[PDB]
């Protein structure tokens, strides 16, 4: 279907899905879920991963869509670089304040991906392999101490 | 007129039946005891109750009423001595389905007055307007619905030769359209994992007359009229069917 | 004159289940159908009841056409073994068939005094027997003024007294105008109160008219059981020079099967030699006449222990 | 912005203690000496239209008494009223009525803040994206807000980033969160009253933090909102009366970890508890689940278990016998079926809802446990009420 | 002697249903049972069956108790209404019965082919018709080496020739030394295969004896007539000199009813003067004596068109 | 012996019945189905032992009640009834000649069922001891040729009553609702609207007024599993009997109703 890939622009009122939270006020890469009817907002990319991960919402046909880091500050992202969320490169374990959980940042290429690897620590993976218990393991090893 | 000459008769023998009499009982005694239950613990919880009891029951009234209309009338001989006499097969069959539609219209006024009554009387503060309209729509489509299957039997009566194999085809009819359907509608929704079409499903429902009772009243892309038409048809269809099997037995 | 086939040829398919009836019931007179080969008293059975349509022919029913809305109420029709509605009372049904037909309900209680239905009007058929269910088919049977009756065995199960006095009504509405066909597969008990027979074999029609006819047309021997009347083999010896069977049975009983074509001159003898005070003649009866008129079609006689 | 001492500072004891008397002034103020001051009934401090009314930069100041009105609503500039900086130490604000469009009482540091007693009603003007926080605290250490009362506002009680602080009798009613709390380590809230709140108590990555004898009456979305906190503890609330606005959740747990959630009471929902399948295994036992249409969802197919130490909670439709006479039903409690799970996968099966084929399935659940998937039971449940005095 | 019912006066408790029956039966007779009124002829049944027990009297069936399986292997029964298993097939039912009796399989071929069933010995019992349901009821009657028939309507539903064929059975049957019971409600048609008669009314047994004896013992009209008469004005008065009523309904169809006790003059009145055609000397038949029997024991003739 | 006679006639005649093939394939298919379901979900043991109980509850009472409930009443009405007293035979030969009949197609039925869950099981579940699997086969097949004995016996006395046929039918109906379906759930409203609080000693004794419970309790005397995998019948850990006063409650209901068949066959005519 053409018209569960267009990307929403996000507003200065848009709601995160789980958290109810304003979107537009944390850093970070922000991610959508675009459905046959309306778009699902989310603030953070660890929060739909989560959200992604549950299994009502595992057999749905929605497309998944992040921000892109590479052509973007970390600091207020645009919403015209906004690349497949089942096609990227997220790397965790960084020092970056997020929103909600992990500091999942997000890329299209190798290049950006081995470098926030490396001058900050972390490890650069798939969407395939993203799991309840990294996700949670992560957000400990990121927020706690 | 014949019509009435008949379904006199049919009135009688049907009132002096011993299993219907135990079936409306049974069914009078059930829907109290949901009534009861409905107010010890309002409105809507009770009609959705009533409608899973009626839907359960009402096929069963109606084939219990009508299997042997006209087998049973071929193997008992009289079938042979009625065509005898100033009469069509067309009276015959009207005149038995005007009967046992009286019959049915008889059965549901008792045993859902019963129920109206109970209710009337347990829960005070509950007026009568909003319980008239709902309770007079209930037994309009529980009549509508048990006329379908009444014609169902029709149906069924006269393409049989012998009266046992009209009670296991009717047991095959109650089965089929109350249990058998809407559990393959149920296979297929999750078989095909959730990317059915929703505006077939719907559309689809449309084709069993026991959803279209719970559509009715339960209250879906359709108007609130077009329901009482496909009811309507599902009694017209059936009953031309009935008529043009009966029509060209023997 | 009810009832006028005039060549009917019922075919059900290929194969013709009734071919070429040639039947002609008159008014008030009582005829009786035989036949057990093919099915060709049953489809003109049905073709004269109108429940049937002739293939190729005619069928004319008190003038009319056979299903007419007029000559149906002026008909009468007993049917094989039926039940009536079990729950209802014997009343209720009489009176139901009375509103079905159009007559007089007034009628109906007086067809219950008549037919011996009067002390168990009130209880339900489920609770009778055959002889009154046979009764009730009956009262109904007589609703209205029928002018033409088809029975078909109308006294199995009834009781010989009731038997007797159902011949005697039918004879009584005979002698008003009315016309009976009454079907059996027992021909003694009807030989007697039938004035023509009508003998049907696997699709034809074999042999119509009174008993009289069919005995003249028939070269069929005479019966004749005496017991003494001087001695049993005196008498055996004067049939056979002559051309007749005499029987030579145990002790005080002669049995001649004669040829009933010399026997005005033969019993003359056998007045004039002894005493008739213990004797029986019987002419050749139903059921040897049917026993010819199908063995005349095919049907040869069976072994000497058989059926 | 003029120093608060260019208003009459009559002095009544000496000990850097003033009154200021009855009237009205006009634009902000400072305070940057370590002073007492105690106002009285009638002095109304209200500012033009913009900056901060009160600015506090000073170690030990107990000012009580005052009627601050209309200061700013530039949310960036942080127009609050009581702005109070780390360099200030042990702020004692108490009993004052307070009325404006930005944030109430605004902290960004200070440790061993004890604002006490407050009305910090609001105004009813925006679309509460920008009505500002009554009570914020930010980066603070140590404080103890007590018998406060906010009114209409955004988010109000809003913690961000604090190492201990107590919250105790605060009755917060038309606001978007209750209390919103968010990396919050080691805290402690105590009685709260939350009426006519968009989602009620949200909190959102904290850790280690008491959460005892909160009410929450006629609060709609969800009740108690609980994202990614671990090693806490849910110790006797009241949720009562959550209605659709969400379809109406009293606790809402999502993407949380090994908790104590005992002797609650959640009544009247549409949803009594709604379980994420990504947080499992909590200590749930001696809650009170009454009065709602659906008590638990758990949409998976891994087994849970709700009871620790051999006892359960109480559930209302719970339909059981107590032959041993021990407080405890004779027969586990199941909360869900298979045909729930269906109708939540596939909501197409809204439409198969009254056949009678769905309750002939019940039934074939019922009578065969091989069709029976794991769920979300509890072993020996309660038979009476655990909860009375939450009840009141 | 096969049955030797003595003083039997068998009770349904306060009310007495059979009253003082003393029935010999002999060996070779086809002695039949008449009667409708009271359950007297089927008490009589279940006392011949040994399915009652008689309060009184004894009854002595082949010389032995009536419940033994002495008796019981040499008896047949045929009862009226017999539906059998319908899923069955014909082999299969009387092999069942064959071994029930302890016969021999090899007869169950036998009779198969004795009756009419040899075509349709494979078939299932529901698709047989009433008269081949008779027949196999007469031939699980036949198993063995019966010496007692207990027939009950044997002939409801047969053909017009199995029925003659039946009873040439059955003549045969009674030559070999067996004897059968009948009872039948149609009397004529079994009056001329009987060798006694024994009417019961009331629970009483009215009359027992031989068809010649009955008539001897009840003074009946004899109803002659002489169809084809060529003179019929004088023939109207010339027989009733003797008190015999010359009656008649048709051109020459005069019932001449009689005293019988005159029978020599009117047969020579008969035959000295005017020729006949076909003489029917009608004895009085089994109807007419059971019709005076019940009269005897208290009884009233119906009315006009009545019954 | 005639009862032999009347047992291979009873065999061949109940054998061409075209309901009891069709309810005794769907039982076999049903066993067939709740194996492999329990062969997929597997310890679930008593999941798969309580659902076989189950579904043996609830079919093998309507496959007896469909053999017998015409057995006296269409045998007197069909008028076969007194020539075959007429025959060299008794009534208890009769009676004890169909119950062998009906007996054996019951027994060849839940060993047909029995045998294909049996065979299911070994042929799906690698690694599966047979030591215990062919002992609680056994077991079933026992248990339930005895339950279908006892429902035979049932069919007999309600039908040595009756003079027609549809109150025959009517009564098997009754019979079948209310031992299945109605006991239970009036057991189940007593200890649910007194909360257990009404005569706590005599109410395990209960349940052997019942032989579809006395069933289950044989059946999961092995395997309990959990609590909440029996309702009511949890009440029967309660009972201070052994294990072989079941067997003999279940022989003795087979032995009261046969004797009471007998006395109503004897009295009727
Ligand atoms: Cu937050
Ligand atoms: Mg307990
Ligand atoms: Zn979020």
């Amino acid at each position: 279907v053409q018209q569960s890939l267009e990307p929403v622009a996000f507003h200065d009122s848009d709601e995160c899905h789980v958290c109810g939270m304003i979107i537009t006020d944390f850093p970070g890469p922000k991610g959508q879920a675009v459905e046959k009817r309306g778009v699902k907002k989310f603030c953070s990319t660890a929060e739909m991963l989560g959200w992604w991960l549950q299994p009502e919402n595992r057999l749905l046909d929605a497309k998944l869509y992040v921000h892109d880091m590479g052509r973007s500050v970390w600091e207020k992202p645009d919403d015209g670089h906004l690349i497949d969320a089942t096609s990227a490169y997220y790397v965790v374990g960084t020092s970056l304040k997020g929103a909600m959980g992990a500091s999942l940042a997000s890329f299209a290429e190798e290049q950006d991906a081995k470098a926030l690897a490396g001058m900050h620590g972390g490890r650069v993976l798939r969407f395939e392999e993203i799991d309840q218990a990294l996700l949670q393991e992560a957000a400990s090893m990121q927020h706690g101490g | 007129n014949q019509v009435w000459n008949i379904a006199r008769k049919e009135l009688s023998d049907g009132l002096r039946n011993r299993w219907l009499l135990a079936i409306s009982l049974l069914f009078a005694v059930l829907a109290v005891g949901i009534a009861w239950l409905g107010a010890a613990a309002s409105i809507p919880a009770t009609i959705a109750s009533l409608a899973s009891l009626a839907t359960f029951l009402m096929p069963l009234i109606a084939l219990l009423l009508a299997y042997d209309a006209i087998v049973g009338e071929d193997e008992g001989g009289t079938l042979m001595l009625l065509l005898t006499y100033p009469l069509g097969r067309g009276q015959i069959l009207l005149g038995k389905f005007v009967g046992h539609g009286l019959i049915l219209a008889l059965a549901v006024l008792i045993g859902f007055g019963c129920a109206a009554l109970a209710i009337a009387l347990l829960v005070e503060g509950v007026e009568l307007g909003m319980l008239f309209w709902a309770f007079g729509r209930f037994m309009i489509s529980s009549t509508l619905l048990g006329w379908v299957f009444l014609a169902f039997a029709y149906v069924l009566s006269g393409k049989v030769n012998e009266k046992s194999s009209a009670a296991g085809l009717a047991l095959g009819v109650w089965f089929l359209f109350v249990l058998v359907f809407d559990l393959v509608l149920l296979a297929l929704l999750v078989l095909s994992e959730g990317k059915f079409n929703p505006e077939l499903l719907p559309w689809l429902l449309l084709l069993n007359p026991t959803d279209i009772y719970r559509l009715i009243n339960l209250s879906l892309p359709v108007p609130a009229a077009v329901l009482w038409l496909c009811l309507l048809a599902w009694i017209g269809v059936s009953l031309l069917l009935a008529y043009a099997i009966f029509r060209r037995r023997l | 004159n009810a009832v006028e086939i005039q060549g009917v040829s019922q075919r059900y398919g290929s194969m013709t289940v009734l071919h070429d009836l040639n039947l002609n019931l008159g008014e008030g007179e009582v005829l009786g159908l035989f036949g057990h080969n093919g099915a060709g008293k049953t489809t003109s059975m049905k073709l004269i009841l109108g429940l049937l349509s002739p293939s190729e022919g005619q069928v004319k029913v008190l003038g009319r056409a056979p299903n007419d809305p007029q000559v149906r109420r002026q008909l009468g029709y007993l049917p094989e073994n039926v039940t009536f509605y079990p729950q209802l009372s014997g009343r209720e049904t009489l009176r139901h068939f009375a509103r079905l037909k159009g007559a007089a309900l007034t009628q109906v209680d007086e067809l219950l005094e008549q037919v011996g239905l009067a002390h168990a009007a009130d209880r339900r058929v489920k609770t009778y027997s055959k002889g009154m269910r046979q009764r009730l088919g009956l009262a109904q049977a007589l609703l209205g003024e029928p002018r033409l009756l088809l029975l078909d065995e109308p006294t199995v199960g009834l009781d010989p007294i009731a038997t007797q006095d159902l011949y005697l009504l039918i004879d009584r509405l005979r002698q008003r105008g009315t016309s009976i066909i009454l079907c059996s597969h027992v021909l003694p008990g009807v030989e007697a109160h039938i004035n023509r027979a009508a003998i049907l074999a696997k699709g034809c029609l074999q042999a119509v008219g009174s008993l009289s006819q069919l005995r003249a047309e028939a070269g069929l021997p005479v019966r004749i059981r005496a017991s003494g009347i001087s001695e049993r083999d005196s008498w055996l010896q004067r049939w056979t020079d002559a051309g007749h069977s005499a029987r030579g049975l145990s002790e005080s009983s002669i049995e001649v099967v004669a040829v009933n074509g010399h026997k005005l001159v033969l019993l003359r003898q056998l007045l004039g030699e002894g005493e008739p005070e213990d004797i029986e003649i019987h002419q050749p009866s139903l059921e040897d006449l049917y026993r010819y008129y199908m063995e005349r079609a095919g049907d040869v006689r069976a072994q000497e222990g058989r059926l | 912005a003029p120093q608060s001492i260019t208003t009459l500072p009559l002095q009544p004891d000496g000990e850097n203690r003033w009154r200021l008397p009855a009237g009205e002034y006009q634009g902000q103020f400072t305070i940057e000496q370590p002073m007492q001051l105690r106002c009285e009934p009638g002095a109304v401090i209200q500012s033009q239209g913009q900056g901060s009314s009160l600015l506090i930069s000073a170690p030990d100041v107990l000012v009580e008494g005052c009627t601050l009105y209309e200061w700013g609503s530039d949310l960036t500039a942080m127009d609050s009223a009581v702005f109070i900086l780390p360099a200030a130490e042990r702020a004692q604000i108490s009993n004052n009525r307070m009325r404006g469009p930005g944030f109430g009482v605004f902290v960004d540091g200070t440790r061993d803040v004890q604002v006490i007693g407050n009305e910090i009603d609001g105004d009813a003007g925006v679309r509460s994206q920008d009505r500002g926080n009554g009570i914020h605290l930010f980066a603070v250490s140590g404080a103890r807000v007590l018998h406060n009362h906010v009114r209409n506002a955004r988010d109000g009680i809003y913690i961000d980033t604090s190492n201990g602080n107590h919250l105790e009798g605060n009755v917060i009613e038309d606001v978007r969160y209750g209390v919103h709390y968010m990396f919050a380590n080691e805290n402690s809230l105590i009685d709260n009253v939350t009426r006519r709140t968009r989602t009620g108590y949200a909190l959102m990555q904290s850790r280690k933090l008491t959460v005892t004898g909160n009410r929450s009456e006629q609060d709609q979305n969800y009740g108690i909102l609980m994202n990614y906190i671990t090693y806490s503890t849910i110790t006797g609330n009241f949720v009562s009366d959550v209605q659709r606005g969400g379809e109406g959740k009293a606790l809402f747990i999502y993407n949380s970890l090994f908790n104590t959630i005992e002797n609650n009471h959640f009544e009247k929902s549409s949803l009594g508890i709604h379980l994420t399948a990504g947080s499992e295994d909590n200590r749930i036992s001696g809650n009170a689940f009454v009065g709602n249409q659906q008590q638990v969802k758990y949409v998976a197919s891994r087994t849970q278990e709700w009871s620790v130490d051999g006892r359960g909670n109480y559930w209302s439709d719970y339909l059981g016998w107590d032959r041993n006479n021990d407080g405890l039903g004779d027969i586990a409690y199941e909360p869900n079926d298979n045909v729930d799970r269906l109708l939540w996968l596939y909501p197409q099966v809204r439409l198969l809802m009254n056949s009678p084929s769905i309750e002939v399935l019940r039934w074939v659940q019922r009578a065969f446990p091989v069709i029976k998937s794991p769920g979300v039971q509890d072993s020996h449940p309660l038979m009476k009420l655990p909860t009375e005095k939450l009840l009141t």
